[PDB]
């Protein structure tokens, strides 16, 4: 159940990731251009019963479920894995726009307050 | 087949293991990446958000 | 402490001295034409009175201290100021005047859909939603307001978050005894959740409580409905849900109730059962 | 190990809703900007 | 190499520029300053680099800037944490006052986690540590962070419970269990909360502990079948009967199943020793 | 191919006709066609006639009023020249990064750093100049917080120590990074592998101490018994002891059935059984 959570909320974190991405992209563009206008306007066995019994059967049938069950967990962890190696790439190309951005505005409002005087 | 199935399983435990180690070292790095960038962004909002009234009082004071 | 008593009596000055501010600005546009900027320093100090508030824990303060420079603001023509300062008293209002914080994210809802912002609409329905059902038992208002943030968000075309909101309006209207609407959201989610490699592994939950959801119309539809899912999703037939609904079939199917109470109990020891399936399966068992 | 990760996927998912909702804020101001530096220009020209 | 004096040279001069500069009479001060500061840190003199950054972020606040004044505070904050925790403690305060005249709560609660997190590892004492720990989960539960405020509630409970009175700690882990328990991922966890509540009473009574475990064994019906409940159980039959063996018996056997976080080993080491 | 000869005739062209227009205010027009012209090389992927495009462009921007579009043409053009002359790139990398840093933008020069480094180890046989950048990059990281970085540059610098048979750095870095992950509550589990692989550096350098050495790391850190490499490392000085080839090679090799062992520790586990 924790992994089938842990999927699900990286996924959610992905889109989301996505989403911001074209945010970025967006305000970027739209920055860029009111910039240049507003310039322009200018298995057998698991222990070996020595008794036989029922107990020594039932231990060896749980253990039996117990490793099934791991194999699945480990090609879902290794699925879950793959997302965030993309995610943080994503996350880093975002990075350097935004700043990029704020650089820009920056130096466009100094700008716009030396023509002045 | 004890020994078979017995290291298999210990097997398949080492590579979970190291797989699990090493992607929750990766979203360590990817918090505090989305950590910086929130305080990146909310810096840059209130950057152009004062920018742009500066450029609106004074238009408005010329005009 | 000292928190308590200074900033009262500091917010009290300030939000005096504002309204004196206010009171005066009349006269000073009457006599001059000031313009505006008393009425923004207004503004600022009221929104100060509020941060304060906010501070001194006194939430119904800072809450209409919001509301009031939202309406003056609103007075100024700036209606996205306007709309924050709403949102601000809706979220402070939410614990100490939920009615009010309803009204007030109910207008920053309107006033942000009048731009057409259908994402911060459907985030504001969602919270109005979700106060709805942690505070009062109005199923029918949270029902409607998660419906109209599903609504928006598929406008949006964001996937992955209508579905969970149709899902917990599937799962509490079953619980309020309607179950076609619960049985073909549940069957929607889990024929849009196959093709997921990641949800994939889930899906199978959602056709096991889909099925569940069906055995209170009657026993055949059931067996019926077991048949499909097996055959639509074959790998549902490995999970031991598959296993549990047959033993419950073939306990149903002799009036053994015995052997039901038994298979869910030793069900239950296996993994703690969640109170929704309880409350299914004790509703079925009266039969 | 996995229940401590999951705390940790939980956190992510918060700040970057946060994240999100701010970035929404700060890209409908700007596109009132571009519309209130286009209605200038244009009625100055 | 020729860095250290190279840029330590460079910084005497930049300094000496701005002030010679403001003795005329701005920003290029400013900027002159917060070279020379990045300068300093490039140099590892990170000494005098925070006086600088202090004195750039008081001539950029004299002229009504609180972004970049604030910004650069906590960076000389930062910069004085390592060479001399006081000031970039006092810094980190200035920061916050002005942070919370803003109204930013987020970083105001983020440098408070950050002043308790310095007063506790480097110097010692727990009453500022506990004091910022708590004005951080207030500031947080003002913008409604669950997962801090628990993570903060928590780590006050720990402390309290390692040296405080056992009143505060109880409560505390009351409170977040009953939160935990609706939670459907972290609901499991709960028992062991739970748990810690009554070995806090045990270390207040005997008898409160025995009725508290039976409060919560009703509250919390997993808490009847966690091994923690019945090595509880069996550790009160021990300490009613004064027999110090069963008490070190269980403690090995626990032992063996999962291994000791040392705060157990140090209640029970409570526990054992009024046995008398 | 028609299709290589055809992009590459397109962007001489177009570099041809950008010399035109600049040796025909013009400087802004000049440093856009020139970078128009040294995209048009990099899609043609003519990376020694796109590198020195890209860096021509990239000065004649410096004769023009910017830094940032300066920085960024230096990061282009190193890209393109990493298929290149490695001195050039390594040269306008290192100019990059100086701009950066008198700029205060200590994380991108960082990250350059370990760029520069990374290729340097790789290309050629020069280590040390590997290990001087990771350790510049390393230490700016660690004056900036970051934590992970400055920990992944230490671990591969006491590594590739610990390789040039310097191991006392190598485990002085491994101790001081495994008790530093041991005080946060995270990051134990990797703990053991650090203690570990540092007993077995001081292990090169002698055995009586090696077991000082284990009992140490062990009281220090209890839960370290339960690690199957202390009873590996404990047989293998138990048969140490005697001149025995048969025992530790047994040891080992009932170890490596489950996971295979890296190259670095097989190499220094033969390096000290064969002597």
């Amino acid at each position: 159940d924790a992994g089938i959570r842990t999927l699900v909320m990286l996924d959610e974190q992905g889109e989301q990731l996505e989403r911001i991405e074209e945010g970025m992209d967006q305000i970027n563009k739209d920055m860029k251009e009111a910039e240049k206008n507003l310039t322009d306007l200018g298995s057998g066995g698991f222990i070996r019963r020595v008794t036989n019994d029922a107990r020594e059967n039932e231990m060896d049938e749980n253990l039996e479920q117990v490793s099934g069950i791991i194999g699945n967990l480990r090609h879902m962890a290794l699925d879950m894995g793959n997302e965030i190696d993309t995610q943080n790439r994503q996350i880093d190309r975002i990075m350097e726009k935004a700043d990029s951005n704020k650089t820009r505005i920056d130096e466009a409002n100094q700008r716009a307050t030396k023509m002045l005087g | 087949t004890r020994h078979s199935e017995i290291i298999k399983l210990e097997n398949s435990i080492r590579e979970l293991h190291d797989m699990f180690m090493d992607m929750a070292m990766l979203v360590e790095s990817q918090g505090e990446m989305i950590d910086r960038i929130e305080y990146n962004v909310e810096h840059a909002v209130d950057y152009v958000e004062r920018a742009v009234s500066d450029t609106k009082k004074a238009v408005k004071y010329q005009s | 402490g000292m928190d308590t008593s200074g900033k009262q009596a500091e917010a009290m000055a300030l939000l005096a001295e504002a309204e004196r501010k206010v009171k005066n600005s009349q006269s000073f546009f009457s006599g001059l034409f000031g313009g505006s900027s008393k009425i923004e320093e207004a503004c600022e100090i009221y929104a100060r009175a509020a941060n304060m508030f906010k501070m001194a824990k006194n939430w119904s303060a800072a809450g209409n201290a919001f509301c009031q420079a939202a309406q003056l603001h609103l007075q100024l023509q700036s209606k996205h100021d306007a709309a924050t300062c709403f949102v601000d008293a809706g979220n402070a209002f939410k614990k100490a005047d939920p009615q009010e914080a309803i009204n007030c994210l109910m207008r920053a809802i309107e006033i942000y859909t009048d731009m057409g912002r259908f994402t911060i609409a459907a985030k504001h329905h969602i919270s109005i939603a979700e106060i709805y059902e942690t505070e009062l038992v109005d199923v029918e208002k949270a029902i409607a307001h998660y419906e109209q943030s599903a609504d928006y968000y598929k406008g949006e075309e964001s996937n992955s978050s209508a579905n969970k909101c149709l899902l917990k309006v599937a799962g509490y209207a079953a619980q309020l005894e309607q179950y076609q609407k619960a049985i073909d959201i549940y069957e929607q989610v889990g024929t849009s959740a196959m093709d997921s490699p990641l949800l994939k592994y889930s899906a199978k939950d959602y056709f096991f409580k889909a099925a569940l959801c069906h055995f209170c119309i009657d026993m055949l539809n059931a067996k019926l409905a077991v048949q499909k899912y097996e055959e639509l999703f074959p790998a549902f037939s490995d999970s031991r849900e598959c296993k549990l609904m047959k033993k419950l079939l073939e306990a149903h199917e002799e009036q053994n109730v015995d052997s039901y109470t038994e298979s869910v109990k030793e069900y239950d020891s296996i993994s703690r059962l969640d109170q929704w399936l309880t409350t299914m399966l004790l509703r079925i068992k009266k039969t």
